[PDB]
RNA sequence: CUGUCCCUAUCUA
RNA sequence: GAAUGUUACCGCAAUAGUAAUUGAACUUAGUACGAGAGGAACAGUUCAUUCGGAUAAUUGGUUUUUGCGGCUGUCUGAUCA
């Protein structure tokens, strides 16, 4: 067993809150610490290995690697947290006067049946001659010693059919606490690309509620796993993700008939080594490393050569339809 | 002495009492194992070998020589589907060893049938003495 | 390794070249081939049987 | 072993083996009882305690005798070479005094382990258990002395050098303080320095050396002119199968006359005599004619104080010891310098790169830029070798563009006829 | 005019390397010190190029040529044979062979005007090698030794047989060859002199524990000086 | 990386998917799945089963032979490498992908017509 | 020769 | 699971527990040491045994998918089923 681990009880919440986040270099520039997505499935990678002293230098390596939904995250806001002698704490709190249906629809657990008056009245008294957010944005900027910004994912753009968001608290690592709430304003209803967070080769944590598994209690607590490789990131829009130099097919990484028990990949998706806590569609939380464990494991850069995108359904021969059709030819059906 | 590297935690297939043919010349038609050198003492757990590990046997069939005798056995072959690093799996025809000094010289002046990959590059010795590698 | 000309077949149960006339002859039959030489990956064996009757009466 | 006896264990002394004994068994074993306890739990408590005890013992004792090397065992060379540095008798007595206490002490621990399952109180057992104690106390501290003497045999016994008499092998003689050891500096990696004065080397010296790619070494030797430092040399000259090799002065130094060197070498002449000998000399080379009488023995006339025969001397007493279609070279390899290791300007290999690059595993060889190529610009070869699931290798081949026509001439022979509608 | 140097602590030169009058291939590893003083015999004078065979370091065992052209196992990915192509000049010849008998090395022994080879190995094979490589083949067992390659080292200078090579077969092979052969040891009292050891027309590398006497011999028997 | 055919379905193998064999003749045999290793394993014969492509191949059911399938050809001599050589193999790899499409239709409809 | 076991996993009422 | 106006969201942490473990492969090493015999180590990298938390990307196992196809037997007068 595992003492450290107990109590092996129920998870407060299906987010895992993070419990911790990495340094604060106040020099460095404003960026966001923690991202937010949704498991899809997994898929086999395999990948040369240039790492000298290891045996399998210059050589072909075949492994697994987990692909994460990360649609782009928006920003509705931010926290001010002040220092005290019982821990940081949240002085007040700031809104960008507009919010999207799926975080109003967070605010309520009968939607259809409520009223959907979420932020009217905040944001009436928003549209003054400031005076109410500038003396906010001026009293964190005085006391607050932490800022932590809040976003949440568009479950609306996700094949998910949950069609509500989580709210999330991302802290910032850069400049002053001044620099990261002058940045934070600047992008009040904007959205932030997956790619700005993380890059190819960076290594991850990830922070996520595990499968249950019920009486036996068991599964459904939280878990971290540390020193996870970021393969390769990707867009929605861009065609042919799953080609890459060497294989240069115009195929997405999306396994034919779509994953299983999940949708299709149309948005940024973060490619990283190895399995994640949680199950398909369980949201997840992407951290990086918590500190400067650049080994040279994670400095080593991992050029990929092929990418698995067969039928996950069961078995699979071709990776691509046009593969099937070429292979198997014309049928009864097709004329 | 005769490894060239460290071990890869290939399938274990081979537990103590397994008997395989003797792939090699030296007159020995089985080995019987006894123990797994270099493994972990587990909770009743059998020692099992694998491909390219070192372990120490008796001859229970041959020539009366080697016979009641023990020397240190290096497996060719295991039979048992494992994951080899160029993504397919693989498992050989049947389970075979051969007898050999500790320091890795072969008792036999040549080995017979198919070899593994991973023991020829683990043993120098065994792939200097084997014919047909994989 | 075991390997054996299956042409001498006839002559042969235990088991189980064009330029040899006697080859030449015994392929214009509608058997054969095909898979005479893949005994190892082979009940087919029953025809491999009926082949080498053919033959032994024929010669 | 045989060839030196470093590995023998420390011959803790009396008081030291009995403090080690003791702490062993009151750390290892348990020492909590009451005297509520079962009469039969204490005494096979301490019946157990005293047992352990008396094994701890016998481990000791057996140890020390199975390290000690017995003298009257061993090679004939090695008995006597170590009965002149040590009496034989006296080693032989302190064997046997260890090996009376190892039976003293097995006798009392049966003994008192016998009685002691009798006792009928706590208190019964408890004085058994401490007469027992104090039994093997009392034999351990009686073996003081002898304990010491082995202790310090053990310390040096294992300096001792490994020396080889089966192996051919030569062995410098003279008389002391001839410079004797001069020519072992210069013909092995021994060194000892001149030291003008005679008794300097108390123990032999050994150094290697090869000719014509045989093994060999030479033994230095104190000299003889009946002390224990004489006394080894005689057996290492008669025992060993090495060939000897006179030393003598023709000078001032040392103060013997070249007659007395002379009448000294002709009186020990019976036991050397098998030995295949040979004078070096470090109306005075008159009295060489008498010395040249033996035929087996000749005169290098020399001085030990340079190298002016050492060289000579060298190959002299080896040989006296074993006395008794065409090749196709490419002209690159030929026109090509060597690589010499010293000259900084020599070729920079790997290793300098990959040392200026970092350590060896955080630098990787990279094979790009060293195999050859039509062209230069593309080097960094990024070959994908899939098309849509199908492996280029398979279709990679020049002069492709005539089978492409081919086909297309095909295609459209095809076409023109109708064939696909 | 031989060198004696070990790979990885280890004494089997001619596993893990192969060496000719034209080209030498040698094993990948991080500790470059074989390439090292592969560079310092022989520099730039003639190709050094690093290459596994089916991923394994014993290239010097999975292929068998010489100084005419290269031949390598089935086992071989597409990606090493573009490799070697590239690295090695058109002058020599580079074919994959099929054969049940994958250790070339072991199975071919083979120099620039005759190679011996595995009785067992097919016809087709056979002349494959003496085509390619253009040198005579012929069936032979050193004294019964079946493996000729690892038993036996070959050269356009001379040739060397394992210990136990009875004299009547030593006077076989030296007809056979017409080469001056001399039974010997290399590694100390090593009975595979094939896999301790390299040798060339010009070039011979020997394990680091070669004795003296043994360096000696294989100069004489090779004719080096 | 290799897209190995199975010695009994003889439909591609890509990394990871499938299980190989080891043979004493040194050959391997690749299946696809679990199914065409079982099936070898009760030793069927592949040129019997009517789901394999080499039952259709002898068969007559699908193009046995063409001039597209000379191109696969498994090469054991390697070549130097030219990029221009590399365009123009993509390129009529391309090509002759369409053109074996077009050849394999046209065949199955040779096959079809008839059935009136 | 067998899930007694290495080492447990799965299905049914 | 009521409770502190009610309802919902995001949070700090006093507190209780805690975890990783040991080994081996190579430059350094045939270097210091040493007559030889043998033969270190720091810093660096790469792997490994036991233990623990997760995943099924590939493979092994499992079928009231009963999902398909066949087989011994009988019934719907039989065949289709």
């Amino acid at each position: 067993g595992h003492l450290g681990f107990l109590p092996r009880k129920r998870a407060a919440s299906i987010r895992a809150r993070v419990k911790a986040f990495p340094k604060d270099d106040r020099s460095k520039p404003v960026a966001l610490t923690s991202f937010l997505g949704y498991k899809a499935g997994m898929t086999t990678i395999v990948r040369d290995l240039d790492r000298p002293g290891s045996k399998f230098h210059k050589r072909e390596v075949v492994e697994a690697v987990t692909v994460v939904d990360t649609p782009p995250v928006v920003v509705v806001g931010v926290v001010g947290y002040v220092e005290t002698p019982r821990g940081l704490r949240s002085l007040t709190t700031v809104w960008a006067e507009h919010l999207s249906d799926e975080v109003k629809r967070r605010f309520y657990k009968n939607w259809y049946k409520s009223k959907k008056k979420a932020f009217t009245k905040y944001s009436a008294k928003y549209a003054q001659d400031g005076a109410g957010i500038e003396r906010e944005l001026a009293r964190i900027k005085k006391y607050a010693s932490v800022v932590r910004v809040l976003v949440h994912t568009q479950i609306r753009k996700t094949p998910l059919a949950q069609k509500k968001a989580h709210l999330a608290e991302i802290q910032l690592n850069g400049g002053s606490i001044s620099e990261k709430v002058d940045w934070a304003r600047e992008h009040f209803e904007k959205t932030v690309a997956v790619d700005s967070v993380f890059e190819q080769n960076e290594m991850i944590d990830a922070i996520a509620v595990t499968k249950g598994h019920g009486f036996e209690q068991r599964g459904y607590h939280s878990r971290t796993s540390i020193n996870h490789k970021i393969y390769r990131v990707g867009k929605g829009d861009d065609e042919a993700n799953g080609a890459t130099s060497f294989d240069r097919t115009k195929k997405t990484i999306t396994p034919m008939g779509g994953f299983v028990h999940y949708g299709e990949i149309k948005n940024d998706f973060i490619m990283v080594k190895g399995c994640i806590p949680g199950n398909r569609k369980r949201i997840v939380t992407l951290r990086k490393s918590l500190y400067t464990n650049t080994s040279r494991k994670a400095l080593e850069e991992v050029s990929l050569k092929w990418i698995d995108t067969a039928s996950k359904f069961g078995k699979g021969r071709f990776q691509t339809p046009a593969e099937k059709h070429a292979f198997m030819g014309t049928l009864k059906k097709d004329l | 002495n005769g490894a060239q590297g460290t071990k890869f935690r290939i399938s274990l297939g081979l537990p103590v009492g397994a008997i395989m043919n003797c792939a090699d010349n030296s007159g020995a038609r089985n080995l019987y194992i006894i123990a797994v050198k270099g493994s972990g003492s587990r909770l009743n757990r059998l020692p099992a070998a694998s491909l390219g590990d070192m372990v120490m046997a008796t001859v229970k069939k041959g020539k009366p020589e080697l016979r009641k005798k023990v020397m240190p056995a290096i497996v060719v072959r295991q039979a048992k589907s494992w994951r080899r690093r160029d993504g397919v799996f693989l498992y050989f025809e049947d389970n075979a060893g051969v007898i050999a000094n500790p320091k890795g010289e072969m008792k036999g002046s040549a080995i017979t049938g198919p070899v593994g990959k991973e023991c020829a590059d683990l043993w120098p010795r065994v792939a200097s003495n084997s014919g047909v590698v994989v | 390794y075991h390997e054996t000309s299956i042409l001498d077949f006839v002559r042969t149960i235990s088991m189980l070249d064009e330029n040899d006339h006697e080859w030449k002859i015994l392929k214009k039959l509608k058997q054969t081939r095909s898979c005479i030489e893949d005994l190892k990956v082979l009940k087919d064996f029953k025809m491999i049987l009926r082949w080498r009757k053919i033959a032994r009466e024929i010669l | 072993m045989q060839l030196s006896w470093k590995d023998i264990p420390t011959v803790a002394p009396a008081n030291d083996l009995l403090d080690i004994v003791l702490n062993r068994t009151q750390r290892k074993t348990p020492t909590v009882i009451r005297p509520g306890f079962k009469i039969t739990r204490i005494r096979a408590f301490y019946m157990r305690k005293v047992k352990y005890t008396g094994e701890g013992f016998v481990e000791k004792f057996e140890d020390i005798l199975k390290g000690f090397p017995n003298i009257n065992d061993v090679h004939p060379f090695h008995r006597d070479l170590m009965d002149t540095l040590y009496e034989k008798n006296h080693y032989k007595i302190s064997l046997a005094a260890i090996s009376r206490a190892k039976s003293l002490v097995e006798q009392v621990a049966r003994d008192y382990v016998r009685l002691l399952k009798f006792g009928q109180s706590l208190f019964q057992c408890k004085q058994l258990k401490r007469a027992a104690l104090g039994r093997m106390a009392t034999i351990v501290k009686k073996l003081r002395d002898p304990l010491a003497y082995l202790e310090q045999v053990r310390q040096h016994i294992g300096r001792l050098p490994s020396i080889d008499p089966n192996t051919r092998t030569l062995l410098i003689c003279g008389y002391p303080n001839v410079g004797k050891s001069s020519f072992l500096r210069c013909i092995t990696k021994s060194d000892v320095d001149v030291q003008p004065y005679a008794f300097t080397t108390k123990s032999l010296y050994v150094g290697h050396f090869d000719y014509k790619y045989l093994r060999f070494q030479a033994i230095d030797t104190p000299g003889i002119l009946m002390n224990n430092i004489e006394m080894q040399s005689i057996y290492a000259i008669a025992h060993l199968r090495s060939c000897v090799l006179y030393f003598m002065d023709l000078s001032e130094q040392c103060g013997f006359t070249i007659e007395a060197q002379v009448k000294l070498f002709h009186s020990i002449k019976p036991l050397f005599a098998n030995k295949s000998v040979m004078v070096v000399i470090n109306e005075r080379a008159q009295l060489l004619e008498s010395v040249k009488e033996v035929p087996g023995v000749e005169i290098m006339t020399s001085s030990c104080q340079l190298e002016e025969n050492v060289m000579e001397v060298r190959n002299k007493a080896c040989e006296k010891l074993l006395a008794s279609r065409t090749p196709f070279i490419p002209e690159s390899v030929k026109n090509l310098k060597k690589y010499d290791p010293e000259d900084p300007n020599r070729r920079k290999l790997a290793r300098d790169i990959e040392a200026e690059n970092g350590g060896a595993g955080v630098f990787n060889v990279n094979l790009k830029d060293k195999y050859l190529l039509e062209d230069d610009e593309w080097k960094n070869d990024i070959m994908p070798e899939i098309l849509d699931g199908k492996n280029v290798y398979d279709f990679l081949d020049p002069e492709i563009a005539a089978k492409l026509q081919a086909l297309e001439e095909e295609e459209e022979k095809l076409e023109n006829e109708g064939f696909y509608n | 005019m031989a060198t004696r140097t070990q790979f990885e602590n280890s004494n089997e030169i001619g596993v893990f390397s192969k060496l000719t009058n034209t080209y030498c291939l040698v094993a990948v590893g991080g500790s470059e010190n074989f390439y090292s003083a592969f560079e310092a015999e022989l520099g730039d004078a003639i190709p050094i190029v690093h290459t596994t065979i089916a991923g394994t370091r014993i290239i010097g065992r999975m292929t068998a040529g010489n100084r005419r052209g290269l031949l390598v196992p089935t086992q071989t990915t597409d990606q090493e044979l573009q490799h070697l192509r590239n690295s090695l000049p058109d002058s020599v010849k580079i074919q994959r062979v099929e054969e049940r008998l994958s250790a070339l090395g072991n199975v071919i022994c083979c120099n620039d005007y005759v190679a011996l080879v595995h009785p067992d190995i097919d016809r087709e094979t056979e002349e494959l090698i003496s085509d390619v490589l253009g040198v005579e083949v012929f069936r032979q067992t050193i004294s019964g030794n079946i493996l000729v390659g690892s038993y036996c080292s070959l050269s356009n200078q001379g040739g060397l047989v394992h210990p136990q090579t009875s004299v009547q077969d030593q006077e076989e092979l030296s007809s056979l060859l017409q080469v001056p052969l001399v039974a010997g040891t290399v590694n100390r009292g090593s009975s595979v002199v094939g896999a301790g050891m390299v040798v060339n027309d010009y070039l011979a590398v020997t394990g680091l524990d070669t004795t003296a006497p043994e360096l000696s011999v294989i100069e004489s028997i090779f004719r080096l000086q | 990386m290799r897209i190995y055919q199975c010695h009994f379905c003889s439909s591609p193998c890509y990394p990871g998917h499938g299980i190989m064999f080891v043979r004493n003749d040194a050959k391997e045999f690749r299946f696809c799945r679990s199914k065409c290793h079982k099936a070898f394993k009760q030793r069927r014969n592949p040129r019997k089963l009517k789901w394999t492509k080499a039952f259709r191949k002898a068969a007559g059911k699908e193009l046995a032979v063409d001039s597209t399938l000379t191109f696969a050809q498994r090469r054991n001599v390697p070549v130097r490498y030219n990029r221009e050589l590399v365009a123009t193999t993509l390129k009529a790899m391309a090509r002759i992908e369409e053109i074996r499409q077009k050849r394999e239709r046209a065949f199955y409809k040779n096959r079809m017509r008839g059935n009136k």
